[PDB]
RNA sequence: ACCGAUAGUGAACCAGUACCGUGAGGGAAAGGUGAAAAGCACCCCGGAAGGGGAGUGAAAUAGAACCUGAAACCGUGUGCUUACAAGUAGUCAGAGCCCGUUAAUGGGUGAUGGCGUGCCUUUUGUAGAAUGAACCGGCGAGUUACGAUUUGAUGCAAGGUU
RNA sequence: UAACUUGGGAGUCAGAACAUGGGUGAUAAGGUCCGUGUUCGAAAGGGAAACAGCCCAGACCACCAGCUAAGGUCCCAAAAU
RNA sequence: GACAAUGGUAGGAGAGCGUUCUAAGGGCGUUGAAGCAUGAUCGUAAGGACAUGUGGAGCGCUUAGAAGUGAGAAUGCCGGUG
């Protein structure tokens, strides 16, 4: 049995929120909270609290003690983007974009 | 200078093969026990303890 | 033992329960054909001559008659707006090799 | 009454893109460049039946002349005295014959050897 | 669809000795290029490598015909503007006779990844002897 | 009996429609030839 | 024998409006939860947003960014393969290794050999270093009214027809 | 085995090289302007290393089948060291 | 059944497939329609079927008739993503 957590719509950008799930992918739980919480990255506040919670839905929903646990899936998705503008030289503009992501997270006994 | 051609799905994911950030490489603290940084402190309760 | 027949324009090799593939024959499914025109007879056997040896027929049972896998002739000239294209299916014919 | 297309573009966008399969990269994904390479590919293949029954009996003359020299006498002599012998046994069947036996093969350099 | 094609699990090969004595370097050449490429066995499967091993002996005594000693260059370029040099067949004998049989008979064998793997099997020593005796080179005489 | 007629054989043919597709014979240039005066929309000479 | 949300009025959506111009003037985009709001009481993680359960309902992968939900494009896992090689990237021949179909000379992958200079316009002639196209999806070009002349069909016939 | 006659519908009016008769140029030019053939244009395949026009030859489709053309037979590369 | 024929641009002639709608007949559909997805299937081609999911209310077949009747290219128009 596998408990998951998501986070929809955060506005850090998907390519710069996969730099860090990548050190977490297979690590254990209590390894996977001290890494997001000593590393420099501005992802890691709000993955962080993804993964604590996560881990509130495997033991108060199902039964399972919180030291044993992996983390099997870390993937993050694309959102919905806004559109804004820039006014450049010489009378015209370009494009901007605010990129959004979904963050998900599985964590398992291994069963 | 501008493109000549576009880029290929394949040339795009070579390039990253290097563009990755690396382990933090801390160690557990003998109070706390909670993982810290080396050479700093403890940030859960401060005891450097040289 | 094996033998060397001349069916469909071609000749092929021949061995005891065999199983071999040739071009469409006018026999029905479930006959029992034979071959009038062996080449060599050799292997264990004696070694024999041409252009045809006496006698010598080979026999066999059909199996089924079918059409072989599709194949599709494309072909185009470019810079000039002219294509053509057309399918195809070659009919055959199985039989098992009982008595050289 | 309006006639909008539907359904009957798609419907042969992908009858076009699932010939191509297996091809490297963007030649399987987008029918403008999957459509190019589906047409190429039955020239070469029309191409390449003609040239099947070229490649294949210059491999069954390569192999014949290797089997004949070991009894010294050279590819062209031997098919000339089977000529004269009137064998009439094609270049496939010599080859099969010299690889699944050597004795039969011999039975014939001999007859060749004899019509001269 | 009767034909025989052979395997890595079914080619053998043997080895084979050659003497250059009193040799021309390109009738020599055109005869060991047939070897190694195996066109002297029945089962030539083109796709598949069977041919056999060759040691040369004896390349010194390699002998050219009219005036060739002093009248032939072999020629090659590094890259570097302007460098291009050369050395006359003559004195190459003299210095490095490996290199000069090992150069003529690759000149002959196809230039693929199938061809690159058929000119290691060529060993060139000037030396009457060979260091190669723990196989059972036989020998083999040009015809 | 209106769910089975038929006309008199010979009498209708269908019409021609220039410009769709190279198969039809009647394709990119519709039966007008390369540039002039009479492959211009509006047309080429008087009737004299 | 008219349209069905890029269609039909510029306009099915508070449109001659948001906005653009000193002014005359121009001018868009934007429909659909369910039969019924029965629009998620309470519990847990979090500052919240957002989730995981429990419930409503025939259905929540119907949760108001609400029917269905294609392609470009972005990811996660994995069965065969790749670090001595000169590649319009396919096509014919072919071992090894992994699966089992609308059951028939099956499907996937591909060490190694042979052949091999994209498509369309315009030209005496284009791989062309001549033109055009970033990719995907929708829309986008011999029609109708009246006259004339020739073929096929049908009716009557020194008559035919309004 | 084609011809002519009356009616319906057309496209074409920028041509190129090679051989052989001649102008013009300088018994120069893949120059140019005429006569006479063929091939390209609108023609794939084999040879000339690659090479629209040169030598051979005109593809209805399928084949791990035979005899030939130009050109070829020491190795790359099929067939005479 | 016998023999002969079957390369093709501009162009002329003949036979066909599919799309939306209508008339007449005859049918399928909550015991799951269209459409969307996957498949190793049948025709000389344009193309037609049958199983399995996803969806949830309409749609084919036979014979005629009428057309806003087929898209890869216009530095095409509009939206989306590189």
């Amino acid at each position: 049995m596998e408990a998951k957590a998501v986070a929809r719509t955060i506005r850090i950008a998907p390519r710069k929120v996969r730099l860090v799930l990548d050190l977490i992918r297979g690590k254990n739980a209590a390894e996977a909270i001290a890494i997001l919480k000593l590393t420099n990255k501005a992802s890691s506040p709000v993955i962080e609290k993804v993964l604590m919670s996560a881990l509130a839905n495997a033991e108060h929903n199902y039964d399972m003690n919180t030291d044993e646990l992996v983390v099997k899936e870390a993937y993050a998705n694309e959102g919905p983007t806004l559109k804004r503008f820039r006014p450049r030289a010489q009378g015209r503009a370009s494009a901007i974009n605010k990129r959004t992501s979904h963050i998900t997270i599985v964590v398992s006994d291994a069963k | 200078a501008v493109p000549k051609r576009r880029t290929s799905k394949t040339r795009k994911n070579k390039r990253r093969t290097h563009f990755k950030i690396s382990v933090p490489g801390m160690t557990e603290c003998p109070n706390c026990g909670e993982y810290k940084l080396s050479h700093r402190v403890c940030k859960n309760c401060g005891s450097y303890n040289g | 033992m094996f033998a060397i027949i001349e069916t469909g324009g071609k000749q092929i090799k021949v061995e005891e329960g065999q199983e071999i593939f040739v071009e469409k024959l006018d026999v029905n499914e479930g006959d029992t054909f034979t071959f009038d025109k062996v080449l060599f007879v050799g292997g264990d056997s004696v070694k024999v001559g041409a252009p045809t040896v006496e006698g010598a027929t080979v026999t066999a049972t059909v199996n089924k008659q079918g059409r072989g896998k599709k194949i599709t002739v494309f072909t185009y000239k470019r810079r000039k707006n002219s294509k053509r294209k057309k399918g195809h299916r070659q009919p055959y014919t199985k039989l098992t090799i009982d008595k050289i | 009454p309006r006639v909008k297309g539907g359904t009957v573009t798609r419907a042969r966008r992908k009858k076009t893109i699932k010939l191509a399969k297996g091809y490297f990269g963007s030649k399987h994904t987008l029918y403008k460049v999957a459509k190019q390479q589906v047409m190429k590919s039955g020239q070469y293949a029309f191409r390449d039946r003609r040239q099947r029954k070229r490649d294949f009996r210059k491999l069954w003359i390569t192999r014949i002349n290797a089997a004949a020299r070991q009894h010294e006498m050279s590819y062209s002599r031997l098919m000339n005295g089977l000529k004269k012998a009137g064998i009439d046994i094609n270049r496939k069947m010599l080859s099969e014959i010299a690889i699944s036996d050597e004795k039969a093969f011999a039975q014939l350099v001999t007859k060749a050897k004899d019509a001269l | 669809r009767q034909t025989f094609m052979a395997n890595e699990s079914n080619i053998e090969r043997k080895w084979y000795v050659i003497d250059a004595e009193g040799q021309t370097l390109g009738r020599l050449s055109s005869e060991v290029a047939s070897i190694l490429r195996g066109k002297n066995k029945v089962t030539y499967t083109p796709h598949v490598d069977t041919g056999d091993y060759v040691i040369v002996i004896n390349a010194s005594k390699i002998e050219f015909t009219g005036n060739k000693e002093t009248d032939k260059v072999y020629y090659r370029h590094s890259n570097h503007p302007g460098g291009i040099k050369s050395i006359t067949a003559g004195e190459l004998r003299r210095t490095n006779p490996e290199r000069l049989i090992e150069n003529s008979i690759k000149g002959m064998l196809p230039s693929t990844r199938l061809g690159e793997k058929q000119g290691k099997k060529l060993f060139v020593y000037g030396g009457a002897e060979h260091p190669h005796a723990a196989q059972q080179p036989e020998n083999y005489e040009l015809r | 009996k209106l769910h089975e007629l038929k006309p008199a054989e010979g009498s209708r043919k269908e019409r021609n429609r220039v410009g769709r597709g190279v198969a039809t014979g009647n394709g990119k240039t519709s039966g007008r030839g390369h540039k002039g005066q009479k492959a211009r929309s509006g047309g080429g000479v008087r009737p004299g």
